[PDB]
RNA sequence: UAGCGGCGAGCGAACGGGGAGCAGCCCAGAGCCUGAAUCAGUGUGUGUGUUAGUGGAAGCGUCUGGAAAGGCGCGCGAUACAGGGUGACAGCCCCGUACACAAAAAUGCACAUGCUGUGAGCUCGAUGAGUAGGGCGGGACACGUGGUAUCCUGUCUGAAUAUGGGGGGACCAUCCUCCAAGGCUAAAUACUCCUGACUGACCGAUAGUGAACCAGUACCGUGAGGGAAAGGCGAAAAGAACCCCGGCGAGGGGAGUGAAAAAGAACCUGAAACCGUGUACGUACAAGCAGUGGGAGCACGCUUAGGCGUGUGACUGCGUACCUUUUGUAUAAUGGGUCAGCGACUUAUAUUCUGUAGCAAGGUUAACCGAAUAGGGGAGCCGAAGGGAAACCGAGUCUUAACU
């Protein structure tokens, strides 16, 4: 039923109308209810352009030197998230996919992070205290 | 679930756009948005050049006259060049993830419930070329001019449909979040495509 | 992508330009009066109004003097007969009664006068 | 593009994992220290939620 | 980032990875066979662009209006409703748009080829010296002489010659890899004097090109060079016959036109500053940022009083504009003759917080591809592990002989 008194009221994209709030701030400039200077008006930053009594010096003070390690990165093997995400495949080697370490590392490590599953028997070098245990639900070879 | 009282062919089917879902608004405004200015691999707008016709420095000298500390014929505050600031082309064009396009998308079933979720045929005794008469199928729904459009996973020769803002093809994994809550009635019943995930027709 | 901010030109100005009780030249000719004239009333407007309750208070209360002292004891006594004295006791601005019925006044006077322990 | 000024990890760099960097002291060490043992006793670096603000200055990824 | 750096500004690689992309060849010579794939010029032909073109759909009555393009009512066309036009806003009037057709001639480029060049392909060859290193002085690599590899050479010298020789960052050995001192090479790639076709949350005559205008003009400088203002009658000129004042002028009044001349050519709208003519109140014993609070009276419209609206404002309480800058301003400190119009916290990349939104121990993509905002693509980036400088250990771990 129409209402032939001119109109209709229907439903189309009259508006998402949300997203964050504080969506301005007084930018795009700051001519408005005052003398608003800008650079907050002391008289030192006109074109900001300046920090002094630089950031470097008295508080940049001496130093204790660093080799920067060479062995690549090598992260640690993953926080134990082998198998059923591994390949399968089990023992690992990079292309994973829920817990993978990039291949242009060397070597591994383990690490006793979360869980397991049971089947995972890993040769592919170094077990933690805690893992060479945690992966006792399982096989845990080395081969190194 | 069902898909409510049918005209044309039999009635409807039970599959799941996704679940159907209800809205979130934050959502559409984003993605709709983000879509505005989407043809946009550059775009105009140039109308700056605060580096004018400016040839040469200093009209008066520094000092004398009065008048005040003169320089620079192209001065922003003068008359005929520089433009402050302003700008250069520049892209605008935004970034949505695909978590969110393909985040919470149709609903037209949830609000305008009462006003599509229709499902036919594609309209095949279409003739090749020829339009004289879309109006025939269009009492398909005898819901007119009303906006309207389809799909149908097959780019065929529908394309008689030219009206200024009437009734539109738009085929291929090109659904258009814009053109749909755009539309009002937009029966999609690219047949098969529905499925639960690519309905991109 | 454009302004032409000229179009809230006058509408801006006018709006205020529009003060014109002569004020005087571009007191009310261009924008001298800018705020520098309008601004201005628009202040002595705030005060020298607020001051009225004041301006009108010491009014009354040089009649009221008058009045009674004018029939024997003044403003000073006066009040304090009428004061001592509970729901016996209304205040000026009416004692501004001693204009337009006089001997009601004058009874006040009495009324007050006796009160006087 | 943002440049960190290298030297300013070049010396006293890292990030525990609350985040607050572990600076370092120095003063005498190394470069003249005859007196004092205790004195120079040095220890292992600190911060200062006082300065730690420029310190801050740098930072980017996870580096070493 | 690893490095370089008065280790100070600031300078920043590569290995490796994802992709756009893809191709290799001749000479340093004899013999053979003999004009052979090889490019390149030239004539030719098709392809296809470019340079003229062709045809191309459907409407009327009726209302106001000067004019219909719109209003009401009925009717057609529709790969055309993209845009331009016409007396106001038109799928139907007028050029178009889809759509389909094209070129005696010329040339773009591709292919096929005639001509001339060139040489293919196997056999025994043959592997680029005033050259590689080097002392000296610079210069090139992110790399500042530094423990400085490596690339150039002014200069001074100067080797092996392939069971020899260069590189693997000082250097030696080792193994790995590669042949310099001779040349050729499509593509992805950089570009806008122009040409064509399409586009704009880009302007609208202080905007935009310096220039919508006969603009790099007029103009100023000996010059080099520099550098403007200046768009609009109307729908059609229908540009105003004729008459009157006047000086055979300006200019103007009638008259004509015309929807309108309040449209008259200095022409659309016609604001402001600024200057006149009309009328009403105020004003010739009166002190100052000139307004405020009173407030009479007059001029005016008012209420079958009820003390009203309006311009006015005698007289009387206060009472030294603003801005900016400063301990501080009537300030005898600046800044403003007055209006009109331009006239200044943007933009990009990058980080870090907040709100918010979407997935979550996960989140996300880049270049690119694309039935171009989609999907495709996880190179990679961030977080879940911290500590020691680092080897390395790991929910630990440093520090120390140490287990505190
Ligand atoms: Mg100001
Ligand atoms: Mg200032
Ligand atoms: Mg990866
Ligand atoms: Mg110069
Ligand atoms: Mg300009
Ligand atoms: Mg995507
Ligand atoms: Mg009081
Ligand atoms: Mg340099
Ligand atoms: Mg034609
Ligand atoms: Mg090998
Ligand atoms: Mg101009
Ligand atoms: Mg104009
Ligand atoms: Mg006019
Ligand atoms: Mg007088
Ligand atoms: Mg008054
Ligand atoms: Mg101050
Ligand atoms: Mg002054």
């Amino acid at each position: 039923m129409r209402l032939n008194t001119l109109s209709p009221a229907e439903g189309s994209k009259k508006a998402g109308k949300r997203l964050g709030r504080g969506i301005g701030s007084g930018l795009g400039k700051t001519g408005g209810r005052g003398h608003k200077g800008q650079k907050s008006r002391s008289g030192g930053g006109v074109r900001r352009g300046f920090e002094g009594g630089q950031m470097p010096l008295y508080r940049r003070l001496p130093k204790f030197g660093f080799t920067s390690r060479k062995a690549a990165i090598t992260a640690e093997i993953r926080l134990s998230d082998l198998a059923k995400v591994e390949g399968g495949v089990v023992d690992l080697n990079t292309l994973k996919a829920a817990n993978i370490i990039g291949i242009q590392i060397e070597f591994a490590k383990v690490i006793l992070a979360g869980e397991v599953t049971t089947p995972v028997t890993v040769r592919g070098l170094r077990v933690t205290k805690g893992a060479r245990a945690a992966i006792e639900a399982a096989g845990g070879k080395i081969e190194e | 679930m069902e898909l409510v009282l049918k005209d044309a062919q039999s009635a409807l089917t039970v599959s799941e756009t996704t679940f159907g879902r209800d809205f979130n608004e934050a959502l559409v405004h984003q993605v709709v948005v983000a879509y505005a200015a989407g043809a946009r691999q550059g775009t105009r707008a140039q109308k700056t050049r605060a580096e004018v016709t400016g040839s040469g420095k200093k009209p008066w000298r520094q000092k004398g006259t009065g008048r005040a500390r003169s320089g620079s014929i192209k001065s922003p505050i003068w008359r005929s060049g520089g433009v402050t600031f302003a700008a250069r082309p520049q892209d605008h064009s935004q970034k949505v993830n695909k978590k969110m396009y393909r985040g919470a998308l149709k609903s037209i079933l949830s609000e305008l419930v009462r006003q599509d979720r229709l499902i036919v045929v594609e309209k095949f005794s279409v003739e090749a070329p020829k339009t004289k008469l879309l109006a025939q199928k269009l009492k398909d729904m005898a819901l007119e001019d009303v906006l309207i459009i389809t799909g149908e996973l097959d780019e065929n020769l529908f394309l008689a449909a030219r009206n200024l803002h009437k009734v539109d093809v738009r085929d291929a994994t090109g659904i258009d979040p814009v053109s749909l809550i755009a539309f009002d009635k937009v029966v999609m019943t690219a047949d098969a495509v529905k499925q639960v995930e690519e309905m991109l027709a | 992508a454009r302004v032409k901010r000229g179009v809230i030109a006058r509408a801006r100005h006018k709006k205020i330009l529009k003060q014109a009780k002569g004020y005087y030249g571009a007191r009310s000719r261009v924008y001298r009066v800018a705020f520098q004239a309008v601004i201005k009333a628009g202040q002595y407007a705030y005060r020298d109004r607020r001051q009225r309750k004041r301006q009108f208070r010491q009014l009354w209360i040089a009649r009221i003097n008058a009045a009674a002292r004018q029939n024997g004891i003044s403003y000073s006594k006066f009040i304090n007969g009428l004061k001592k004295a509970s729901v016996e006791i209304d205040r000026k601005i009416l004692a501004d009664i001693a204009v337009f019925d006089k001997v009601a006044f004058t009874a006040l006077v009495e009324k007050a006068k006796a009160a006087l322990a | 593009p943002k440049i960190k000024t290298v030297r300013g990890a070049a010396k006293r760099f890292k990030k525990t994992g609350k985040g607050g960097f572990k600076h370092k002291h120095a003063n005498l060490r190394h470069i003249l220290t005859k007196k004092a043992t205790k004195r120079k006793r040095h220890l292992r670096p600190k911060a200062m939620v006082s300065k730690g603000d420029l310190g801050l200055v740098i930072a980017c990824l996870p580096y070493a």
